[PDB]
This record gives structure tokens, C-alpha cells and sequence, in this order.
């Protein structure tokens, strides 16, 4: 069936002689076929949101129906491939389209349905599996072994399956089904629009490694949590999601970029395939899948985008993977989402976005998590959303800011006064939290057999504490009050600057190890603590660490020790021991 | 009886042409071209001609092809003695994976209003477990007591540690529990779940779980669906019940989005002119009823927003309920837990509450006292320096909250430990400044 | 075919009935009664109905005697290497009288999307002339770097001496600048038109004048116009582009008349929802392109609301654009272009070139830091001893950022004239260190 153009209206198109098609049903719009989603229907006129352009486009021109919702392509071929919103490539387009602009109305297959991939089996003939178990793999790179599992909602008895080399459209395994004989193949097709189902949801207890201090000591985020980024102007957000990206014991990265900026999406495309593993393993767009769209990119395409990413992040956490999914950013989302929702003529809710803005949002969030995945196999997979928000001149109110706290967990809120200064995490240590230091404490304390969570108890008490001397001290000066809250100022300038401040485009600071977290915590604490005991105990009112200033530049140098060698802390600890006890006397 | 006339489907609304017999609230089935099967709701009627709004969603359909079955029936509930000990989503399906409970009978969730001859004052005593409840702020068998909070402050443990406290001195008739979830995460979902399953308190309290991501119309009828079973649990069968509802707030929020995808006149805030009622006729559900043995006791629990002039979520929720609890993050910084700010938190039916035989003699004595003495104690330290005509009542208030930090989310302390320690702790310096009748009731 | 069938008239709107194969955003023509010739553009089709909106106005049409020519293509522009030169109106007909050029092809106005693959990063450096922008705020070929300036200030001088003192330090030479003013009074626009006659760079610049008077769709699209010129003549023919655009704040006006005269559901403060989308659009067409040797650089220049909660225009203009350039009529009032250089920041000067100017930052810093407090901060015992930093900043703003709208200075002008100011400081004390760079002292 073929249809008719009625009506065209900016983004809005209506086309009579649609009724075989369904809603949310992909169709090729106008003459030159640019496509669009059918949200509306009366009888048999449908109107469909076209998401490219429609500039040019006028009645009479057919529409064609696609026959199915989302179309996302699951299988060898997706990591280290550049998307839209739409999951389609962008290098293979500008190869075809032989043009360094996206054209309107060009379609394309997503992954390279020509290219030859070995595929391994793993599983016997006559082995009855159903909608998840694995049967094969292959090894799309030298760090990730993707694993070829069957399609959703298929059950039956393997027939016949052999190893081989053969592309994503060849059928590879023949199953006995219970409405007939069914061949798969490696690639399944999911729609964006619904997630992938599961077993069972588990909490999230296991906490990643990050590399970055400030984040894996005070407001960690596990495998599988939900931690919000909202920062003013240009505080580091976009370089924390980059920096969670190269360093994190997740397996796969997929990093989805919503209305940003070209440029600075272009430098995501640059840096990434020339970084390698921290293990020394292979590149970092090597274990990547990025899905980009320019602030200049079609509204509705930049509305999918996070929906096609959350896919792809199921995708491979079903095969058993974790995979960390960061979005920048949700509040360029989100505007698009008003955009639509005011052209529609929907009730506005806050501030002109859409009501069911917090169900969206939740819809989102809570596709994350730490899962067991479908099948025999009892496989567990975990999804850890980062997500970052542009909140107008860095008002926390903004509804998008409310609504997205009101579902995840960790919060790290950036101040525009303390991107001034070098602290561009500027994460407010008073203002920003984390539901996870209950669960991490216990875990990090169990697995390196530390105190660990009295250290980030006492270490977050004296930084509340300095937020209360911040106050004490104007008008007052440093020596009015005692020379033990002085001292507690010291300690909680070494941790601001020495533990806090973690330059990211650098050599050897943009990675901390947990290890050299632990230890560099224990140099500045036991620092502390050292003084600590003998203030009080004989401590001269102009004389507490004059004799320290050649041993507190070791902590000032131990954000620049490489982790290679990991014993070096250990010594700055005890000389800070030796030359405290004995300057006293 | 089926009709294959889908006429339009805009959104999340479609209207269903060539019908009769349909009503107002009828819930009804899609059977789509793929065989899937969706549940939705009458919202308008115009001759043949309705209107309805589907729960899951409106993805994937063919109006050609697919057809629509009209039930004939609101949203109803099944209720049964079995329903003890398992857990249900907002619409009463099971989410524990276990066996099909056999219904007694169905109940509009609605449910009708009490004749206010009918209802009965509230006169017993529910002991909560937690101290500055028990004695300060005393909750009554019929009381609605809301439990006031910022985001992400005591309320979540608080919840928890009362649905499982919470018993009467009685053993006739048992105690029984009623906790709902309402938009919530799905790790504070297992938080409540686990908690239960550990404490054994989940053998006695039945369940109600929606989760954030849930469709707001679920969202909606999850608390109506609650104290639906609640009152079938109390008011048929002799039970005293206990429901706890968390979180209002995205009751409220879930509520606009409603009315938003209706294309109702919005009101103020944004939200419907009809909350307030809507409130009320879930708020006016508590209470006992004269010559029923059972009782509904109501405990929702909400998020205030800061700084956002008065919300009319916790203005009407603290003015329809009879009191309200206060807390703040300040006190969960400074380790408090459970962390109850007494100072501007007030019980309006404490006085039914305690008494002797209720409570104890000394109950309604030390009550009025201790608000008067911690009261005095703040203010002596500070005020809305140093001295020490007030600096002995200081240290009282000190005392007062570091106590209740040692205390935990896990103590249990009972009406009669809660008692003793209220006069154990009251005789430190005795003064007839304290306005006790006698002497007898100051042996401390 | 010209249909003579006018439905509906109402205001800026018009609704033509019967018609056939009309597009989105088509050009139209309407022949009115009287002769007179005015253009149009399509916001809506429907089956045999077409609502258009007129440019010029709507004033004096008889509906039964006027006709509708579809011209069946949306706001084009002719482009060619003879653009150079002249002066258009925001439409793109000429204003200086010349000759008529004969356009090599006809472009949408609204350009195409760029492939993030095919996108590249700027590496270049652009030499603007003037010191602050060369030593401090330092602009990169293909990098979208705004101005803000308060009303009536340096601003509007600003954009001639960039406009003119902006050069190449390379061996390529396909410097091409693109003026384009959107909505300012006509003794703005002869400013700006005489001084490109008088300094003669007018002959390698490529003007679009917009008046204030001039109508808001017309507003609307001069900035497109103005950047589709420039990606022509970047991406196509050779040549480095330079667009410096004033004012943004009158086209984000005329934005919001637009909306109020197609009556479409207004978003925050009365302006549109898509409003940052529509800034997007612009503001995403510089840049380089891999395999290209041209760029597209990009200078809006703003009235900033700022003194007041941040306008959605200043936010999403700053928000979107790497780094900003502030002035300050304090400056403004002591003679001073008055760039003030702490709030100034460029995000993209890593790639556009280190050690002169993150010592020339915390030393003009600690001048106004020695001057933070009431008066000379600040201690009985720092007196002259500290005086001598704010002595030298003193000198910083009265000789270094002051240099005049006339005065060109180079790379080299500025660069060597920068190490002459730190000769009032002592010669080895560069934060921090005994002797941390005693080379090239100066
Ligand atoms: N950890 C960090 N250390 C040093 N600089 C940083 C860090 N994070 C961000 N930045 C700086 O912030 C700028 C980019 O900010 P960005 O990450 O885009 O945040 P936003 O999205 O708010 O603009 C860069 O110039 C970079 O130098
Ligand atoms: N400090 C905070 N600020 C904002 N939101 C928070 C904060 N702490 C927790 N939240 C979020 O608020 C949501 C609802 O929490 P809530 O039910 O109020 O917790 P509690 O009952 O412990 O107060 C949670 O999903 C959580 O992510
Ligand atoms: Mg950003
Ligand atoms: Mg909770």
C-alpha cells in the first residue's frame, strides 16, 4: 500500500490511504523519502513527524510505509561504527552519498551486511534453548567477544549449526519452533521504543572503578546505578562523561551525544580511536559505540538517540557484558521533547515541557541496572547510565534537573564558582551525594580489608566542617580561632588540592587506581591525624607545620606519581610519621 | 460481544466507533492484529461514539485490524483472606511469581464514602516502636498521620522500621499492615521487599508495588487499589489495618500527567482543579466505623518541595490529615534516625490516643510536659553567648537528640521502655517549676 | 502558471485556495492590483489550500484582483567569486548600485548538516589585529568566538576594526571576509558601509545589510544568507571565511515577532521552543572540513542583557560557542577596544597556537588583585612594594589593551610589545620559582 500526502506543516506531515500501516511505524515520506514516525490516525489519514527536514515536500507526494517500529540492528559489525540517531553509519554514508553533508532522504543498512565475519559454535545440535541462550560467538575485536544469542521470544530445539564464514544475513542456525522451522541469523533487529526484557533486576552493589578520585572516594557510582551530571556553562561535564568513557572497568562504552556541539563531538571522533586500553589492550573506539548528533541535527532524530544508545547498552548487557552508557546531553533531550510537545499542542506541565516528562525520564533510567540476563546461561549484565544536564544558567529547580534526581541515585552537581578555579570537577562535595557510599563502603572495605569507610566518614566530616569555617572565618581571621580548627583548614586544603583536584587531560593524573586512591588518602589523612594528636599536645601558636613544607610537597606529588609504581606512597607515609613526631621535641 | 470499529488513535487516546451499552470508567481490552492483548479505560462518551485511554501504550496498532471489548465493569479488585503475604502491582497483578489467589469477590476500587454518622472517633493506641512517636507525636487506630520530608531524607527507613513496629497490646483482633509503593525506583522497590522478607514482617502485611517507570495511570489507581484492600481487610473481616503510602508526591505528579494527556482544563500549579477532592477521598478513607471490629489507620508520606512558596500537596495533605511529622535532612546529616524534628510536629488526636488503660497514668502527664521541656531546653541554647540560668536546659535539648541518634532504625523500643525512660531520664534536677499535679508522678 | 484565487487575508498571513504542487517554505510572488510586486514564502500547504506570509506587508491588497506566482523553490541564493565586493540587502538583491552579477548556481539558504566524521578540528590562527584577541582571547580558524558589549558601546566599533585589521599569517591566502548586520539603525549601517569604503576593505569583504526597519522575516534571514555565502565560498572555492555578525539580540526579537505572527505556542519569556535549535542552525555551520582547504569562522557580536537573570539568548549563544569576549563600559568611560580580559575566556586558543600569557593573565590579575579591596588592597607593609604589580597593570590597560580602532597590530606588533610591560616587575619571578624561565628575559 502506498499513500498520499495531505497536509505538510513543519515537522508535521499528513498522508491519506495509510490504513494497513500501524502507529509508530517508520514511513518514507514525500518524493524524496525522508523519514518519519506515524504518531496520529484518523481513519485513514495518519500524521507522521517527519524527522528530517521537510523543506521541499508538498501534497500529493506518496508515502511508504516500513512495516515495523525503532529499528535498531544487533550484531557483529556495531562496535567502532559512528550513528545518527536512527542507527545509521555515517562513514559507509558519506562513502555512498559521496558528499560530506547528509542528504535528505537517504537510507542505509547499519551494519555491513556484505562483510564477512567467522563465526564459532559453541553449542551442540539438539540442545532445546530458548529466547536468550547463546549459541555462538565471534570475536568482532581482541577485547570483546560478541556473542551471537537467539532473538527474543524464540523457543525451540537447535536443529543444525555449524562454525564457519559467513556475513549477518546468512542463516547460520536452524531451530525447531512450535510453529514451525525458523533460521537465524547474526544479526536480530529490536525496536528502541521498548526495552529489552530480562530474568530478574538485582541492586546494584558492585562499584566501578572510575580512575577519578573525587568520584570513587566520596560519591561513587556501581555497576548498574543512575548518576546525574548538571553543571553551569562549561564546568567539565561533557570531560567527566569522557573521562568515565576511556577509564572504567565496564566492558563496552556506548556514548550517545544529543544536540551538542559538532566540534566538540568531532573531538570525541579524534581522541577516541587513539587511545588504548589501561591494560594495554586494544583502541578505545575499539570497545565503543558512539552515536552522534549535532545540536543542528534533526529535532526528532536527537529525541531517539538516547533510546537507540539504552538499546544498543541492553543489547550487550543481555550477552552477559557491562556496559557503562553516557548522554550528553539529556536536557538537549529534553527540549526537544518541548519542542514537540508544544508544536503538538499538548498541556504544558513545568515550564513547557511535557507532563509525562518524569514518566519519560523514569521510562529511561530504570532500563539501567544490574540484571540477570534471559536464558539458561543465568548470565548477569549491568548498565550504568551517566547522564548529563544543561540546566539553564545552572539552576537546579530546572524540571529537568528535578525530574532526573527524582530516579537516579548519584548526584554530582557542578558550581560555577568552582569552575573559576582549577577545580573543573567542581562536584560540590556540601551540595552533591550519593545513595551508594552505604553499599560501596561496605564492598571497598571488604574487598581491601581497609577501614576504608571510617577514612571517607572522617574525610567528609571535615569537609562539612570547613563548609562551617568558611563562615567562621570572615572578619574573624586565621588566628583568632583555635589552632586545632586552623589545622582542620589545612587538612581540608590538602584535600581539596591534592585529593579533590584531578586534572583530566593529563599524563598520569587523569588515572588513579584504587590502590594509589587508597594510599594517597592514607598520606593526607594519617597527615592530618599526625597533627591532630600533637596540636593539642605541645603545639606552638606560630609553630604546627613549618618543619612540613618539604614533606607536604610529597602529597602535593603524589596526584603525579605513576601507577606503575605503586610502592612509592607507602614511603611518603611513614617520613611523614618521622618528621611529625620528632619535630615536636 | 466484540467491536472491530477504531475510528482515531491520537497519542495515547482512541476512540472506538458503532458502540452501545458503553459507560463512564469502563475498562475494556484491545485485541491488536499481533494478538497482543492491552487493558485500557472509558474516558468520554458521545453517542456510539468513545473515547479511551490504553495503559500500556498505544505502539504497534493497526486500527484496521484490531478490536476492542467492552468489559462492562470499573477497575475492581479481588479480595481474599489469601491475600496475605504477597505482593501485587498497581492494578492487583501478582509480582511475586506465585499462585493465582481465588477471589471472594470483587470491589470497585473507588470504593464509597462513609456516612459521617456512621464513623466512629478514634480512641486506641498503636504502638509504633519509635519513641518520639509513641510518646510525643501518638498515633490512633483510625488516624491519618502523614510524614512529611525533603528528598532523600528519613522517610525511606522510617517506612520500613514502623511497618514492622508498628503492633497493638492486643491479640484480638491481629494486626495487619498495608504498604504501597507508589512511583518509586526499583532498588527503594527491593529496599522495602527485602527488608520485609528478612524481618518476617511481609507474613503480615500485604503489598502494593509501582514502580517509577510504571504507566501514571497504574500510578493513579495504586493507592486506591490499597486502601480499597484495606478497608475490605478491616471493615469485612475485623482486622485492624495499617497502610503506608510512599510517595504522594508522584501520586500528585503522575496525576498532572493525567490530566495533561486528557486535555483538561489545567488548574493551579498546573495540576487539576479536582485534586483536592481526589485527595480528600483517599485521605477520608481511614477511620473506624460504629459496630465494626476493624479500623483503617493511614500513614502517606511525602516529599516537600524547598523554597516553592506552599505547596497544596503538603498545605491539603497536613490539613485533611489530623497532624503531621516533620523532618529534615540537617537532623539525617547530624545522624538522627529515626531523624523526627518534635518541635513542629503535632498529633491533633493524642489526647484519644493515651490514657490509663489506653496507655498509662502517667502518659497524658509526661506528654504535655515533655513538649514544654524540650521546648524550653532549644530555646535555652538557642534561642529561635553564655549564661547558665538556661544553660542546665541546654544541655537537656543536647542529650535529648544525641540519644536518639544511638538508637537506630532497628530499635523497638516499647510503650512501656518509652515510658520508663521518659521519667528515668525527667529527674536530673527536680523543680517544682514543672507543672505536675502532685509529687506521686515525680518519682524519677 | 500564476493562480488569481486569494482565499484569505489575514494580517501578515495569506491563505491562496485552489492550488497544485506547492511546497514547504516555497517562494511566492504576489501581483497585486495596482502593479506592485511583493515576496512571500509558504508556512503551510493543504490539498488545494496554501497559507503563505508576506515579506514587505500586507497593506492595500484586493483580494479578487491580485494574483500568486509559486515559484517552486524555497529562499535560494546566487553565489559566485564575482560576490566580492559588494553589498546586498538580507535577501540578497544588491544595495550599492553595481553591476548585476551573474550567479555561477542558486543555494538554499538553509544549508545541510554537516557529517560529524567529516567535520574537522581547528587548528589555525586567524590575526584579528587587536592585542587582547591575539595575546589572550585568541581566535581559531573555524571557531565560533561571540562579543558581548553593553548597549551602545565598543561593540559596534569592534566589528570594523576586526572586520578590517583580520589577516593570514600563511602562505595561503583565500581570506575572504562576510559582514552581516541584522537589524540596526541606518547610521549604524553607514558606519559600518563608510568604513569599509574608506579603509578599502571592502574589496576583499562581503557585506549583508539588514536596517532595523527593515522587516522581521527578512531579519530572520539575512544571518542564513550571510553564512550560505560563506560556506560557499569556503567549501567550494578555497578560502578562508571570517563572518562577524551584529546584532544577535535583534535577530532573536525578530524571532520571536515571527512567532507571534504565525500564532504558534510561545515557550519561555514569549520566545519560541525551537529558538535554540534556530541558533543551533547558525551557529554550527563554521568550522573545517576534512579533505577541504577552506574554513568558516564565525564572530556574533550581542548586546548583552546581562546585569539581569540570563536571557535565553546570551545563555544558548554562550552556551553553544567555544568561549566569549566581554566588555565593559568602565573600560568603555577611560578611553580605553575596552576588552575586559578576567571574564574573557577562548576554550579553542590551545589549538589556535602559552608561556607570555598565562604570566601576562595572573600579572594584570594580581594588579587587580592589589586592587580588589577598597582602595589599593591593601596592607600598610605591601605599599609601593605591591604597588609595583598594579603599576605595571596600570600601564596594562592605559598602553596594551588600549590600542585604538585604527592601530593594526600584528602577531609580531603584539607579541613583542607584550614582554615590554612586564619590565616593571622584576625580571625572574614568574609564578613560581627562583629561576623558572630566565631566557628571553627582555
Ligand atoms: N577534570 C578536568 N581537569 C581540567 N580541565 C577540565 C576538566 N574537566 C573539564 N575541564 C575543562 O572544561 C572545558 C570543557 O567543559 P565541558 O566538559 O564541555 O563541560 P560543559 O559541557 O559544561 O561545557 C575544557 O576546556 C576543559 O579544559
Ligand atoms: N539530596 C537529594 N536531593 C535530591 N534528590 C534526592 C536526594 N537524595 C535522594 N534523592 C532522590 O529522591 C528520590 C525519592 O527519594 P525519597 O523517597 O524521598 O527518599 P527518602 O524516603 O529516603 O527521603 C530518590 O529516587 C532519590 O534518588
Ligand atoms: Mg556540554
Ligand atoms: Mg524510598
Amino acid at each position: 500500500q502506498i499513500g498520499k500526502i495531505i497536509k505538510v506543516s513543519g515537522p508535521l506531515v499528513m498522508a491519506e490511504n495509510m490504513s494497513e500501516a500501524s502507529i509508530q511505524d517508520m514511513c518514507l515520506v514525500g518524493d524524496l523519502g525522508v523519514i518519519g514516525e506515524i504518531i496520529e490516525m484518523r481513519q485513514d489519514v495518519a500524521s507522521i513527524q517527519v524527522y528530517e527536514e521537510t523543506s521541499g515536500i508538498g501534497p500529493g507526494e506518496p508515502v511508504r510505509s516500513t512495516g515495523e517500529a525503532l529499528s535498531v540492528e544487533l550484531g557483529p559489525g556495531i562496535i567502532s561504527q559512528m550513528f545518527d540517531g536512527i542507527q545509521r553509519p555515517l562513514d559507509t554514508f558519506m562513502e555512498v552519498t559521496q558528499s560530506n553533508f547528509l542528504g535528505r532522504g537517504v537510507q542505509l543498512p547499519a551494519l555491513d551486511h556484505e562483510k564477512q565475519w567467522w563465526f564459532e559454535a559453541t553449542i551442540e545440535e539438539g540442545t532445546e534453548v530458548s529466547a536468550g541462550d547463546i549459541i555462538g560467538y565471534v570475536d568482532e575485536t581482541k577485547i570483546i567477544q560478541h556473542k551471537i544469542m537467539v532473538p527474543n521470544g524464540i523457543k525451540g530445539t537447535v536443529q543444525k549449526i555449524e562454525s564457519g564464514s559467513f556475513t549477518i544475513d546468512d542463516p547460520i542456525c536452524v531451530i525447531e519452533t512450535e510453529q514451525g522451522l525458523k533460521e537465524l541469523t547474526m544479526m536480530q533487529k529490536w525496536p528502541v521504543r521498548r526495552g529489552r526484557p530480562i530474568k530478574q533486576k538485582l541492586n546494584p552493589d558492585v562499584p566501578m572503578i572510575t580512575g577519578q578520585r573525587v568520584i570513587d572516594t566520596f560519591f561513587p557510582v556501581t555497576k548498574g546505578g543512575a548518576a546525574a551530571v548538571p553543571g553551569p556553562f562549561g564546568a567539565g561535564k561533557t570531560v567527566v562523561q569522557h573521562q568515565i568513557a576511556k577509564w572504567s572497568d565496564v566492558d563496552l562504552v556506548v556514548y550517545v551525544g544529543c544536540g551538542e556541539r559538532g566540534n566538540e563531538m568531532t573531538d570525541v571522533v579524534n581522541e577516541f580511536p587513539e587511545l588504548i586500553d589501561p591494560n594495554t589492550g586494544e583502541s578505545l573506539m575499539e570497545r565503543t559505540v558512539l552515536i552522534a548528533n549535532t545540536s543542528n541535527m534533526p529535532v526528532a532524530a536527537r529525541e531517539a538517540s538516547i533510546y537507540t544508545g539504552i538499546t544498543i547498552a541492553e543489547y550487550f548487557r543481555d550477552m552477559g557484558y557491562d556496559v557503562a552508557i553516557m548522554a550528553d546531553s539529556t536536557s538537549r533531550w529534553a527540549e526537544a521533547l518541548r519542542e514537540m510537545s508544544g508544536r503538538l499542542e499538548e498541556m504544558p506541565g513545568d515550564e513547557g515541557y511535557p507532563a509525562y516528562l518524569g514518566s519519560r525520564l523514569a521510562e529511561y533510567y530504570e532500563r539501567s541496572g544490574r540484571v540477570i540476563a534471559l536464558g539458561s546461561d543465568q548470565r548477569e549484565g549491568s548498565i550504568t547510565a551517566i547522564s548529563a544536564v544543561s540546566p539553564s544558567g545552572g539552576d537546579i529547580s530546572e524540571p529537568v534537573t528535578q525530574n532526573t534526581l527524582r530516579v537516579v541515585k548519584v548526584f554530582w552537581g557542578l558550581d560555577s564558582s568552582l569552575a573559576q578555579k582549577r577545580h573543573f570537577p567542581s562536584i560540590n562535595w556540601i551540595q552533591s551525594y550519593s545513595l551508594y557510599s552505604t553499599e560501596v563502603g561496605r564492598y571497598m572495605d571488604q574487598i581491601l580489608q581497609q577501614d576504608w569507610s571510617d577514612m571517607v566518614t572522617e574525610g567528609m566530616r571535615i569537609l562539612q566542617e570547613e563548609e562551617q569555617l568558611n563562615e567562621i572565618v570572615r572578619l574573624v581571621g586565621i588566628d583568632s580561632l583555635s589552632d586545632n580548627d586552623r589545622l582542620t583548614l589545612e587538612v581540608a586544603k590538602s584535600i581539596r588540592e591534592d585529593y579533590l583536584q584531578q586534572n583530566a587531560f593529563d599524563d598520569v593524573d587523569t588515572f588513579t587506581s584504587r590502590e594509589k586512591q587508597f594510599n594517597m588518602l592514607k598520606v593526607i589523612l594519617t597527615f592530618g591525624k599526625e597533627a591532630r594528636k600533637a596540636l593539642s599536645l605541645g603545639a606552638y601558636f606560630n609553630e604546627i607545620m613549618e618543619g612540613t613544607v618539604a614533606v607536604r610537597e610529597r602529597i602535593s606529588r603524589s596526584k603525579y606519581i605513576p601507577e606503575e609504581e605503586l610502592a612509592k606512597i607507602s614511603s611518603i607515609n611513614e617520613e611523614i610519621k618521622e618528621t611529625i613526631q620528632l619535630i615536636v621535641s | 460481544k466484540e467491536y472491530r470499529t477504531i475510528k482515531e488513535v491520537v497519542g495515547p487516546l482512541m476512540a472506538v466507533e458503532k458502540v452501545s451499552g458503553v459507560k463512564y470508567e469502563e475498562l475494556i481490552e484491545v485485541r491488536m492484529q499481533n494478538g497482543e492483548i492491552r487493558r485500557g479505560q472509558v474516558l468520554e462518551v458521545q453517542e456510539d461514539k468513545a473515547m479511551v485511554q490504553i495503559f500500556e501504550g498505544t505502539s504497534g496498532i493497526n486500527l484496521k485490524n484490531s478490536s476492542v471489548r467492552f468489559l462492562g465493569h470499573p477497575l475492581q479488585l479481588g479480595v481474599s483472606e489469601d491475600m496475605i503475604g504477597r505482593v501485587f502491582d498497581g492494578l492487583g497483578r501478582p509480582k511475586d511469581n506465585g499462585p493465582e489467589i481465588l477471589p471472594e469477590k470483587y470491589l470497585d476500587i473507588n470504593g464509597e464514602v462513609i456516612n459521617p454518622i456512621a464513623r466512629d472517633y478514634p480512641d486506641e493506641f498503636i504502638q509504633t516502636g519509635i519513641s518520639a512517636i509513641d510518646h510525643l507525636n501518638t498515633l490512633v487506630r483510625g488516624q491519618k498521620l502523614p510524614v512529611f520530608g525533603p528528598p532523600g531524607a528519613g522517610k525511606s527507613a522510617l517506612a520500613a522500621q514502623i511497618a514492622r513496629q508498628a503492633t497493638v497490646l492486643d491479640s484480638s483482633d491481629d494486626f495487619a499492615v498495608v504498604f504501597a509503593a507508589i512511583g518509586i525506583t526499583f532498588e527503594e522497590a527491593e529496599f522495602f521487599m527485602e527488608d520485609f522478607r528478612q524481618t518476617g514482617a511481609i507474613d503480615r502485611s500485604v503489598m502494593f508495588m509501582n514502580l517509577a517507570n510504571d504507566p501514571a495511570i497504574e500510578r493513579i489507581a495504586t493507592p486506591r487499589m490499597a486502601l480499597t484492600a484495606a478497608e475490605y481487610l478491616a471493615y469485612e473481616k475485623g482486622m485492624h489495618v495499617l497502610v503506608i503510602m510512599e510517595d504522594m508526591t508522584n501520586y500528585a505528579e503522575a496525576l498532572r500527567e493525567i490530566s495533561a494527556a486528557r486535555r483538561e482544563v489545567p488548574g493551579r500549579r498546573g495540576y487539576p482543579g479536582y485534586l483536592y477532592t481526589n485527595l480528600a477521598t483517599l485521605f477520608e478513607r481511614a477511620g473506624r466505623i460504629r459496630g465494626l471490629k476493624g479500623s483503617v489507620t493511614q500513614i502517606p508520606i511525602l516529599t516537600m518541595p524547598e523554597d516553592d512558596k506552599t505547596h497544596p500537596i503538603p498545605d491539603l495533605t497536613g490539613y485533611i490529615t489530623e497532624g503531621q511529622i516533620i523532618l529534615t535532612r540537617e537532623l539525617y546529616k547530624s545522624g538522627i534516625s529515626p531523624p523526627i524534628d518534635v518541635l513542629p510536629s503535632l498529633s491533633r488526636l493524642k489526647d484519644k490516643g493515651t490514657g490509663a488503660g489506653k496507655t498509662r497514668e502517667d502518659h497524658a502527664a509526661t506528654m504535655n510536659q515533655l513538649f514544654a521541656a524540650y521546648a524550653q531546653g532549644k530555646q535555652a541554647k538557642e534561642l529561635a553567648a553564655l549564661s547558665d540560668i538556661d544553660k542546665i536546659y541546654a544541655k537537656f535539648a543536647e542529650r535529648f537528640e544525641n540519644e536518639y541518634v544511638n538508637q537506630g532504625f532497628y530499635t523497638n523500643r516499647t510503650i512501656t521502655e518509652t515510658l520508663d525512660l521518659g521519667w528515668e531520664l525527667l529527674a536530673m534536677l527536680p523543680r517544682t517549676e514543672l507543672k505536675r499535679i502532685k509529687d506521686d508522678l515525680l518519682d524519677k
